[PDB]
């Protein structure tokens, strides 16, 4: 199984559909693995909008917007798995299985890229 | 050195 954009998505698909509050820690860790892979397959622009539907999503309040777009641009921007790791080694079981859960909820759903001009170009060549 | 952010905080129910 090569980890190719569409696996990342079927991967990604099977586990939004899991509850995973019961789940071992060892998968919850690749899980966020794969949350952070998923991160960067958004444009740079788009993780205000990321940060904004996790909110949304999650009942949050704009007070909680800093930390979570921090989260999404510090795994966007993440090299050697260096700030995914602190991640995991700061936060609580219990808020990694609900950022996880909420962000599988969120991301398969949310454009990939803002850019007005692509958008429109790729709407014509849709099937 | 940047500390982690914390976990959102969810409103008490
Ligand atoms: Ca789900």
């Amino acid at each position: 199984p090569k980890i190719t954009l569409l696996t990342l998505i079927k991967t990604a698909e099977h586990w939004a559909r899991q509850d995973i509050r019961t789940i071992e820690d060892s998968k919850l860790r690749a899980l966020l693995t794969l949350c952070a892979v998923m991160t960067r397959k958004f444009s740079k622009s788009q993780l205000s909008l990321l940060c904004e539907t996790h909110l949304r999503r999650e009942g949050l309040g704009q007070d909680q917007a800093e930390p979570v777009l921090e989260v999404y641009q510090r795994l966007h921007s993440d090299k050697g798995g260096s700030f995914e790791a602190a991640l995991w080694q700061q936060w609580d079981r219990q808020s990694l299985i609900m950022f996880i859960t909420a962000f599988l909820n969120i991301a398969l759903q949310l454009p990939c890229e803002s850019s007005a001009v692509v958008v429109s170009g790729l709407r014509t060549l849709v099937p | 050195f940047v500390p982690v952010p914390p976990p959102p905080l969810y409103p008490p129910p």
